[PDB]
């Protein structure tokens, strides 16, 4: 039910099994429990994380969508971890 | 209402939702079948504001409009050794690197 | 082969902007050729006079990126039992195509090719998002 995604620098982030399956790369870095991520540091991968509750939350409810924040700071590490996820 | 939540402690974050409702003894129960601590061993903080376990989330703060999905908030856990609990702290993330010229 | 009916019917309507970008709303004319109406700011509503079997769709009017009305893409004009109403929100975008327009309203164009990334992602930056573009499309 949980899976356990680890960032560059050691942080442990612990998401749904099924948030973490949204990614077509990390699905197959399981099919084990744990995927180490050598190269997307925590402050990236915690945003990535904060994407799949946002993406589970707002698929398909029609209600009204809020804006997923990106700060400028963290914008091009994003794209890049995004790119390689095909998040 | 659903609550969106970082658990965190050291190195530690869970990213998990609950009900506004719901206690604090019953996120504690969440935190247990995850790191398969029981909650005897547990204390939960709001910043540095012990969290007491019949208190429901929403009387601690946690609400929908401030416990959103992409943004949660974060609640910090604080484990028992033997007897004697240790002190609450969270390691921070990374810091991103100097904006580029470009931007 | 995308175009507005030439229905002659007159269909009444309300353009609800529930998003936070300035919406273009954009009219298929009766030969498929987009054609714009005035822009909407975020929250605001304006109702339009339209007819029945026309196509419409909407954009952020700053960079182009793709907006829902009433889910899906195009909004048709029905018959009024009285107005429709064309709820225009955001979609769930992608993380990769959300950071593409973070980055794009931070970088000039000219500088796309000065960041460090794989080339794949100059030519992702580089490839707008475009009404013509969408319209492309079995
Ligand atoms: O998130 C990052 C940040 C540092 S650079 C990089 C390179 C490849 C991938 Cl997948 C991710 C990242």
């Amino acid at each position: 039910m949980y899976v356990k995604l680890i960032s560059s620098d050691g942080h442990e982030f612990i998401v749904k099994r099924e948030h973490a399956l949204t990614s077509g790369t990390i699905k197959a870095m399981l099919s084990t429990n744990e995927v180490n991520f050598r190269e997307i540091p925590s402050h990236v991968l915690s945003k990535v994380c904060m994407y799949f509750t946002y993406k589970v939350r707002y698929t398909n409810s029609s209600t009204e969508i809020p804006e997923f924040p990106i700060a400028p700071e963290i914008a091009l590490e994003l794209l890049m971890a995004a790119n390689f996820l095909d998040c | 209402m659903d609550v969106f939540l970082m658990i965190r402690r050291h190195k530690t974050t869970i990213f998990t939702d609950a009900k506004e409702s719901s206690t604090v003894f019953e996120l504690k129960r969440i935190v247990e079948g995850i790191l398969k601590r029981p909650p005897d061993e547990q204390r939960l903080y709001k910043d540095d504001q012990l969290l007491d376990d019949g208190k429901t989330l929403g009387e601690c703060g946690f609400t929908s409009q401030t416990a959103r999905p992409q943004a949660p908030a974060t609640v910090g856990l604080a484990f028992r050794a033997d007897d004697t609990f240790e002190a609450l702290c969270i390691e921070p993330f990374s810091s991103p690197p100097e904006l580029p010229d470009v931007m | 082969v995308l175009r507005s009916v030439n229905s002659r019917e007159p269909s009444q309507v309300i353009f609800c902007n529930r998003s936070p970008r300035v919406v273009l709303p954009v009219w298929l004319n009766f030969d498929g050729e987009p054609q714009p109406y005035p822009t909407l700011p975020p929250g605001t509503g304006r109702r339009i006079h339209s007819y029945r079997g026309h196509l419409w769709l909407f954009r952020d009017a700053g960079t182009h990126d793709g907006l829902l009305v009433n889910q899906t893409e195009l909004f048709v004009p029905s018959l009024n039992v009285q107005p429709i109403f064309a709820n225009i929100t955001l979609p769930v975008y992608t993380l990769k195509e959300r950071c593409l327009q973070v980055v794009r309203s931070l970088v000039k164009p000219e500088n796309y090719r000065r960041l460090d990334i794989v080339r794949s992602l100059y030519e992702d930056l580089e490839d707008h998002p475009n009404v013509q573009k969408d319209l492309e499309r079995l």
